[PDB]
DNA sequence: ATCAATATTTTGACTGATAGTGACCTGTTCGTTGCAACAAATTGATAAGCAATGCTTTTTTAGAATTCCAACTTATTGTAAAAAAGCAGGCTTCAACGG
């Protein structure tokens, strides 16, 4: 060219120049031409060095220890954003498939841009293991089945002949997540006088329909017919009709002297609603009810409760007071493998054994 | 036009320029006027007007709701005179 | 994982004289740059050599 | 890995036996045969169980190779688990009392070990591990060790047929043993 | 959770003097300070020393 | 087994982008500078603000509730080969009604 090398470009990256204003502008190679960015020397380099984190430009790579094994191929960094195109053609509910872009943008931010049949198995491992070290166990075991799933669809349209990722294993999780007994409930509902009405009304609401907050907020005063309340969950899709006419006497709470209580004080469309006369979402409800829960003074072992424990809490209950399969199909749950891991204490009251 | 709905108009107009950052400015001239009168020196600003402090002699005050003599000390007043732009474009009538 | 000057020109493919070391970093060809942390340079597990030349 | 300390030691052993099993070479280049010849030479000698552990062992090993960068297969999954059968005889009723009136020439906390490991069911680890203050009010508070199930047994339960019972079983460790 | 001056310096990558690390705290080269509590310093489970100058 | 032709083996020409400095153009900032605008100073008849302080009305005020934004932590659920029917887009002929 016209300028090889020169007396300025000396002390300064392959991208990025500087003008006769002591400017520094970095090029573009993609149209040829370029921005300025920064007034200083070890500024303009030290900006135009990370875009710079691929000078494949010369330079090869190796570590400790290894083999060699390749040829030639294209970037990687946008299969990333092919794989999206493809997982949004799989029909996917609204909810799910922003859970997959969460962990491919951690995927992002975690593995340097790189061809795929060059991330090795180590690399890999070094990302996830970060992840583990900061506690986040319960990440990298999703990070590394979305990551797994990626590379399985890429070697079914020709580009990658093996699968690095399922080589190493996945985080084993624990579930920290604090029981909630019949005892520590009055005493967050004692504390739940500050918090709106309808928290005290949908908290009683979903211990004694041991329903999710999510279609807790979902049921209108149309879907009691005859004495029933038909409720669709949304998670599952499972359908059930719970009767009206339950009651929790370990909490003293009845079912229909519950469900007045809310056509009264609240009103509306929906069985749960606003100060405003409106339907509230799941993720306000379950919120104030931490509120509650902080400002009662209770100290646990781990992760403090939840509004979902209320759901665990109704179905221990409704175990001792009725039946074992009375708090199986309220749940709107079958199967015969979780209806065990939700009866459980997980370190928190002795399994007491007595005379039967 | 208030303190508020003049710092709307100029946000408005003024779009290469933070509407929070109109908010403070015009809080800050006002109170740098405000504090340059109270120090003692006036305000001189070509085309729109000047600032003074006029003094006023301590007089025996009285009460115009009751008619209580009341004790009054020297004490200033802040005047504001006119410029020359500002009362020809105010000006309707020749 | 950061180390010294003197524990990073322990780990390279050729140990050479403190004095080159600090030279390279004043240069500014290593990524990424030691940062100086009081008085004495923290290297990066990963910071290695570049080179450059005209 | 953050385990047991017992359980890593077991591995440990099976390391070992690795060790003098297979020659000193580099991974790719052991094959799946001299594998299964170690493997079947321990089967063989009437050691199924041990094959099954030092086969499922030997393979994590691999597969944390592979994961460094080491290899690129595991010669290991390629080989098949021996089923072994227990062969430990259960215990009746006739053959426990034939027991403990033998362990009369043994000394006076084995028959004791004997009606409260069998009037608790509890596991021998545990048993060991009781201490008097874990009795709480007529309970009998318990913490395994193995799993670290948390239960009370009642001084109050009685094998009846046998001729065994708990509370009479415990007051004859206070008086005898102290 | 709020390390003391020897235990928020025994933790950095070369652990130091304690009049040193006090030196750092007087010229606010402690991101973010440590806070006044007795007669100690108590400095952030996240605090790094970091240089406030630009050469 | 050796001629014989075409794809094969490295160099050179072709054509516009790649490379990095330099000139071009002028916003934008700072120092020199000119000038409309501001201030002092009169004199005297007429218009507007003035002292205090509780009650009422208007404008600014510090949060705080509410909800989308967001990086994490859980809770459930779980299919593919192998056949063999079940529908409509349009050209194709027999079968019934009208002259």
């Amino acid at each position: 060219m016209g300028r090889r090398r020169s007396h300025e470009r000396r002390d300064l990256p392959p991208n990025l120049y500087i003008r006769n204003n002591g400017y520094y502008c970095y090029r573009d190679p993609r149209t040829g031409k370029e921005f300025g960015l920064g007034r200083d020397r070890r500024i303009a380099i030290t900006e135009a060095i990370q875009a710079n984190i691929e000078l494949f430009s010369g330079h090869k790579h190796k570590p400790l220890t290894a083999r060699i094994n390749s040829d030639n191929s294209v970037t990687l960094h946008s299969w990333l954003d092919r794989y999206e195109k493809i997982l949004a053609s799989r029909g996917i509910k609204q909810k799910t498939l922003i859970n997959y872009m969460s962990k491919i943008k951690a995927i992002r931010r975690g593995l340097p841009d790189a061809p795929l049949e060059d991330i090795t198995t180590k690399e890999i491992a070094a990302m996830l293991n970060g992840y583990i070290d900061e506690g986040k166990a319960a990440s990298a075991k999703l990070i590394r089945s979305t990551l797994s799933d990626a590379f399985r669809e890429a070697i079914a349209e020709g580009h990658i002949t093996t699968n690095h990722v399922a080589a190493t294993r996945a985080a084993k999780s624990e579930v920290r997540r604090s029981r909630l007994t019949a005892d520590e409930y009055l005493k967050i509902y004692q504390a739940a006088e500050s918090s709106p009405c309808w928290l005290r009304l949908a908290m009683e609401l979903a211990v004694v329909t041991g329903q999710r907050v999510g279609d807790l907020c979902e049921m209108k005063w149309s879907d009691i017919v005859d004495g029933y309340l038909y409720v669709e969950q949304s998670k599952t899709g499972v359908k059930i009709a719970i009767p009206t006419a339950l009651h929790i006497d370990a909490l003293g709470i009845s079912m229909k002297e519950t469900l007045d209580k809310c056509k009264e004080i609240l009103g509306g469309e929906t069985i749960i609603a606003s100060t405003r006369r409106e339907p509230l979402s799941s993720g306000t409800v379950s919120r104030y009810f931490m509120r509650a829960r902080k400002a009662s003074g209770l100290s646990f072992e781990g992760d403090p409760p939840t509004f979902h424990e209320l759901r665990s809490l109704s179905a221990r209950l409704y175990e001792k007071q009725i039946s074992d399969k009375f708090a199986q199909h309220l749940l709107g749950h079958k199967s015969d493998t979780m209806a065990s891991q939700y009866r459980d204490d997980r370190g928190r009251e002795w399994d007491k054994i007595e005379i039967k | 036009m208030t303190k508020s709905e003049l710092i709307e108009r100029l946000a408005t107009q003024q779009s290469h320029i933070p509407a929070k950052t109109v908010e403070d400015a015009v809080k800050e001239m006002l109170e740098h006027m405000a504090s340059t009168l109270a120090q003692g020196e006036r305000i001189e600003i070509r085309g729109f007007g000047s600032f003074s402090l006029h003094y006023r002699a301590p007089r025996t005050g009285r009460n115009p709701k009751t008619g209580d003599k009341v004790e009054l000390e020297g004490k200033y007043v802040p005047h504001f005179k006119p410029g020359k732009e500002l009362r020809d474009r105010a000006n309707i009538y020749g | 994982m950061y180390l010294t000057l003197q524990e990073w020109n322990a780990r390279q493919r050729r140990p050479r004289s403190l004095e080159t070391v600090r030279r390279w970093v004043r240069e500014s060809r290593i990524f990424p740059p030691p940062v100086k942390d009081g008085r004495e340079y923290l290297f990066h597990e990963s910071a290695v050599k570049v080179d450059l030349n005209r």
